[PDB]
């Protein structure tokens, strides 16, 4: 029985070596979850960068492991718990999306996510895709009557050549999302609204991941 | 199995008042959150309004703010929806659905199709 | 009881082997000279302990017919306590009590940290290593005091004491370096760094104490090396410690500017609280008096740095343990399980 | 759809067509099984160190 | 460091005191 | 017409709801009063496994009660030895997201599944120094939540597409499908004779199916939320369920109605894993309060608290012979209790 024990110990050492190498490789990669609605058009964003269509891309030599929902049922109550340890969750919502109120459904989905017990430690990144379609359809008060009395925030910095109304609409939507996110107490998870249509999405998500890891470290060190 | 049978509805002129009662049974009414969802003809399920466990925090969608209202009576284990005024974009089927988990504010898959905890629905016309 | 006589005793033999014959003075040693020829020597360096500067020759003696004339101008008093002793005794008691309090608090802390398997992490590992350094620094100070208040055992104690001090200063700098490194690179943060940090924290003190000891033996092997009058030899041990203080201050200011950049994203009280928490862990108190020369504000330095500096253990073992949210959570859970 | 209602009614008919024994008979069978098999379960009753492989 | 500074100062004070004690004892 | 079918279903359901209560007699509480309480069971952990990286989701024991297979979300399926604690096999999974794993009764094959929608079969008989996937049972619309081995050939899996399937390895084709569920199926368990299996869904309903002809024999209702766990009572005529309403309900196949409930005011968290012991006296149910509880059956008195895990108990399994119980959590740690 001594020889079998020796062989088992040697196999255990080899497996430990392999697990160590896999461990170090695994820790380098940052896991990200991509979410969106049917009309969100996340396929265009994916092109800009099977149950799950995993994708690989390296920015500044940091490798990211981002997953797509793919062919799955619309009931996200159970399987969403598997993505509670990801670095961040990318939420793409089509602002233009009308046949039905997609904005209300997206708002309810954001509220349910934000307040999940398991997911309350996972930061959510919000993307407002299809801005051009919003501009064309504008050139909203029926679903959100508060938009009529809404005023442009003093800190808004619209790009040149943009009419005020689309800026004030996108800002209204951003303010609504920020208010529903901050309506409750947020710990270890933040919200970073952004405007996308754009080859800078990789840089934006890289910066968000950097900021997230920085604030996480600070929170362990009780600095902030 | 839990049931969310509804009572009321019918054919009324515009501007009328319709009291919709949802007689939930088989579970603790207080622990869960009751949510109202509306399915327009040819359109998907749309969230309308919801009420917290104790009713302290109440929320409505933007389209129906002010016009409508809700009330919860824990003793009778039922929900109500009073429509003070009616608009032409209201003719649809109304469903009273329940929040999937108890003791949690968050609710998942309330507006999703083939949802188990949904009522039979009622027909309203303007 | 008195070992002072030993050196004086040789003078007697020298003057007896070598009208105004040789006289064995208790104060000094005089050699025979022509009758009526004044003899001037330099007082032994024992008088010059009071005056660190170079000695001068002023003490003279006069011969007579059958002996040496008495020193009327009292030349012994020409060549070259209570309150100071009371001060050093009070400071001694203060730092002792503080070091004991730190030792106990850091002991119970480390014990608590080891008990919980969840708390184990790289940051905690470095905290434990710093606690080990503090243990070594307290045991060193206490042993040194006992031995001190010329052999090889006392030299080995002095060396272990210096090593422990240098280890503590280096671990504080490694703490600041670690936190700065984590902030600077959010991605791929550790690359065998718990190994490089362990090495540079436990090897360099050994190297510097060995270098110091050898340089001492080769150049200035005096007593037990307690006294460090040789500026050159002392610089070797001092340099790395001022460098550690400066670099740690710079890393701390970098962490502060990063935090204030984070807090201003589209707060002074929070920044002040964070600075108050961070100051013990990096030892920001040393930089206050580090620039000061040892002679200047010596009494103020020996109270602020050591008298009040002895409670750094307690401070980091109360701010960073017994109030930490994770520690509190785990301990409360264990109490509930009881 | 109409098909789903047909399936539901047919399944309910099948589940109603089967007869069921009284509860007491099963509660008794379970109690007998529990008492009879008590010795076999190490977790319920102290495990002899000789046959405890995890000592 | 502060520990070395205190030790050097205390040892120097102890030596100076002893030297004074000897000097005065011999003088008288 | 839909109205006639709806009315017929309504009256038939009312009739069955009346028949069940009218046939209910003992209600268990009055009959099982005589039996003595088991008492406190203060079990202690015997082995600790810390080789995993990510949170554990599933595990399966072996017939010999010597080797166990576990799965993690980092893509590793590791077979552990309960005696020598040494790892045996470590197959790097192509899909990181896995939610279930099964061990064949003969020990030759091992299966896994998850969000990749494909069930992969791995053979432990190495032929070239490495272990690769033998066959992939693709075809399921939704994510696979559970999988079990009827034998070395027949494998039954439950998925999130509100249906269950039976597969044959040699052909890779579906043989019998189980449809009629409206909620997502979370787990499945096999009877000792493997003739019938109960699958729990998200609609608070448990259905008993015949593996061969695939018809729903019975439907059990009464839970106030989604069923997460399922187990078979050793006898073979009953089964237990667990849901998010912090209660466990025991159902009897011959009574077709609920038999016992295990609820307490202190516990409000959900239940993820429900297993029985060899004798069936004890029910070991996991909880979301970061620890496990041992519910004594037939009395509803708590017998022990398994507060040894630092995160939520995702899964819990027991050996075939009943000598040890293994519990998995989200801290990438496995514990063996005896």
């Amino acid at each position: 029985q001594r020889n079998e024990e020796k062989a088992q110990r040697e196999a255990n050492k080899k497996i430990e070596k392999q697990l160590q190498k896999d461990k170090q490789v695994y820790r380098a990669t940052h896991r990200l979850l991509l979410l969106g609605a049917g009309e969100s058009g996340k396929n265009t964003i994916v092109k800009q960068m099977s149950g799950i269509f995993e994708t690989k891309f390296q920015v500044d030599k940091v490798n990211f492991h981002m997953f797509d929902v793919g062919a799955q049922r619309d009931e996200r109550r159970k399987w969403i718990q598997c993505f509670n340890d990801v670095t961040a969750i990318i939420f793409v919502v089509a602002s233009s999306s009308n046949q039905t109120n997609r904005l209300q459904a997206a708002l309810k989905l954001f509220d349910s996510i934000w307040n999940n017990k398991w997911l309350r430690d996972t930061s959510v990144i919000l993307f407002l895709n299809k801005q051009d379609l919003l501009a064309e359809k504008v050139l909203i008060e029926d679903y959100f009557p508060e938009f009529a009395r809404y005023t442009t925030p003093e800190d808004a910095t619209p790009e040149p050549g943009e009419d005020p109304r689309v800026t004030r609409a996108k800002y209204f939507i951003r303010d609504e999302f920020l208010r529903i996110s901050t309506a409750s107490g947020d710990g270890r998870h933040y919200c970073y609204p952004h405007f996308t249509c754009d080859t800078e999405n990789i840089r934006r998500v890289f910066n968000d991941c950097r900021d997230i890891i920085q604030r996480m470290h600070l929170r362990q060190y009780e600095l902030l | 199995q839990v049931q969310l049978q509804e009572s009321g509805g019918g054919l009324v002129q515009p501007g009328g008042s319709l009291r919709l009662s949802c007689a939930a049974s088989g579970f603790t009414f207080s622990n869960y959150k009751m949510n109202w969802v509306r399915q327009a003809p040819g359109k998907g399920l749309e969230w309308v309004s919801d009420i917290s466990q104790s009713g302290a925090s109440i929320s409505y969608t933007g389209s129906v703010k002010g016009r409508f209202t809700i009330s919860r009576d824990n003793a009778k284990n039922t929900l109500y929806l009073q429509m003070n005024s009616l608009k032409p974009e209201d003719t649809a089927v109304y469903y009273c659905a329940r929040c999937p988990a108890p003791f949690t504010r968050d609710c998942f898959d309330v507006t999703s199709t083939t949802y188990a905890y949904r009522g039979q629905g009622t027909q309203v016309t303007v | 009881d008195c070992i002072f006589k030993k050196e004086q005793a040789m003078c007697l033999e020298k003057i007896q082997r070598a009208g105004c014959p040789g006289m064995w003075d208790n104060i000094t040693c005089w050699k025979p000279a022509h009758v009526g020829e004044m003899v001037l020597v330099s007082c032994p360096e024992l008088f010059r302990i009071f005056n660190p500067d170079q000695d001068m020759g002023v003490v003279s003696r006069n011969c007579t017919e059958d002996g040496w004339s008495e020193p009327f101008p009292h030349y012994f008093d020409a060549c070259g306590t209570g309150d100071q002793d009371y001060y050093y005794l009070s400071v001694k008691a203060l730092y002792t009590v503080g070091y004991s309090t730190s030792l106990v608090t850091l002991t119970t802390a480390m014990v608590i940290l080891c008990r919980f398997r969840k708390l184990h992490c790289t940051r905690n590992f470095i905290h434990m290593n710093l606690f080990v350094s503090f243990m070594l620094r307290a045991i060193s100070v206490f042993i040194k005091d006992w031995i001190l208040y010329s052999t090889v055992e006392c030299k080995a104690v002095m060396v272990f004491f210096h090593y422990c001090v240098v280890s503590n200063y280096f671990w504080l700098f490694i703490e600041g370096l670690y936190l700065f490194t984590l902030l600077v690179e959010t991605f791929f943060p550790e690359r065998r760094y718990f190994y490089w940090y362990t090495i540079i924290g436990w090897g360099t003190p050994t190297v510097c104490v060995t270098v110091w000891a050898t340089l001492r033996l080769y150049f200035d092997d005096t007593g037990c090396w307690d006294m460090n009058d040789s500026t050159a030899l002392w610089w070797v041990i001092k340099g790395p410690v001022v460098g550690s203080i400066m670099v740690n201050f710079v890393l701390f200011i970098g962490i502060i500017v990063i935090l204030v950049q984070k807090l201003q994203s589209p707060i002074y009280l929070r920044l002040a609280r964070s600075t108050l928490l961070l100051i013990p862990l990096f030892g920001i108190h040393y930089t206050v008096f580090a620039f000061s020369p040892e002679n200047v504000s010596k009494r103020e330095r020996l109270v602020f740095e050591l008298g009040l500096g002895s409670f750094q253990g307690f401070v980091v073992a109360v701010l960073y343990c017994f109030l930490n949210g994770e520690v509190q959570a785990e301990i409360k859970r264990k109490w509930r399980s009881w | 759809s109409i098909a789903q209602a047909r399936k539901l009614v047919e399944q309910l008919k099948m589940e109603a067509n089967i007869d069921r024994i009284k509860v007491s008979k099963a509660a008794a069978d379970l109690m007998a099984y529990c008492e009879a098999h008590a010795k076999e379960d190490p977790l319920l009753t102290p495990v002899p160190a000789s046959e405890n492989p995890f000592r | 460091h502060s520990d070395a500074v205190f030790t050097d100062n205390y040892t120097r004070l102890r030596k100076q005191m002893a030297v004074k004690k000897y000097l005065n004892s011999i003088l008288n | 017409e839909l109205d006639q079918l709806r009315q017929e279903a309504e009256q038939l359901k009312n009739q069955i709801r009346d028949a069940r209560k009218a046939c209910a007699d003992a209600t268990l509480s009055q009959i099982t009063n005589n039996i003595d309480p088991v008492g406190r069971i203060q079990m202690r952990t015997r082995r600790t496994l810390r080789g995993h990286l990510a949170k554990i989701y599933a595990m399966h024991w072996g017939t010999d009660s010597r080797l166990l297979v576990s799965a993690s979300q980092d893509g590793k399926l590791i077979i552990w030895d309960s005696y020598t604690t040494n790892k045996v096999h470590a197959i790097p999974l192509r899909s990181s997201w896995v939610m279930t794993c099964a061990y064949a009764p003969s020990g030759n094959y091992v299966a896994c599944g998850g969000l990749d929608n494909i069930c992969s079969i791995y053979n432990l008989k190495t032929r070239e120094g490495n272990v690769r996937v033998s066959r992939e049972l693709a075809g399921h619309t939704g994510y696979l939540s559970c999988c079990r081995f009827l034998d070395d050939n027949q494998i039954v899996t439950s998925s999130g597409d509100t249906t269950c399937a039976l597969w044959d390895i040699e052909t890779g084709q579906q043989t019998t499908t189980f449809t009629g569920h409206t909620g997502d199926v979370m787990s499945l368990s096999l009877a000792p004779d493997t003739r019938l299996f109960v699958s729990g869904a998200c609609d608070a309903s448990a259905k008993l199916w015949d593996v061969r002809e695939g018809m729903c024999r019975q439907t059990f209702t009464g839970h106030e939320s989604d069923i997460n766990a399922i187990c078979f009572f050793p006898n073979g005529n009953a089964f237990a369920t667990g849901s998010d309403d912090a209660t466990c309900r025991l159902f009897d196949l011959r009574a077709d109605q609920e038999l016992m409930t295990y609820s307490h005011d202190n516990i409000i968290c959900g239940i993820t894993s429900v297993s029985f012991s060899k004798s069936g006296r004890l029910l070991l149910a996991g909880y979301d309060d970061f620890n496990c509880n041992v519910w004594d059956a037939l009395k509803a008195d708590r017998a022990g608290v398994l507060a040894g895990h630092d995160n939520r108990v995702s899964c819990l399994g027991v050996t075939d012979d009943g000598m040890a119980v293994a519990t998995g959590s989200w801290d990438s740690f496995l514990k063996i209790w005896n």
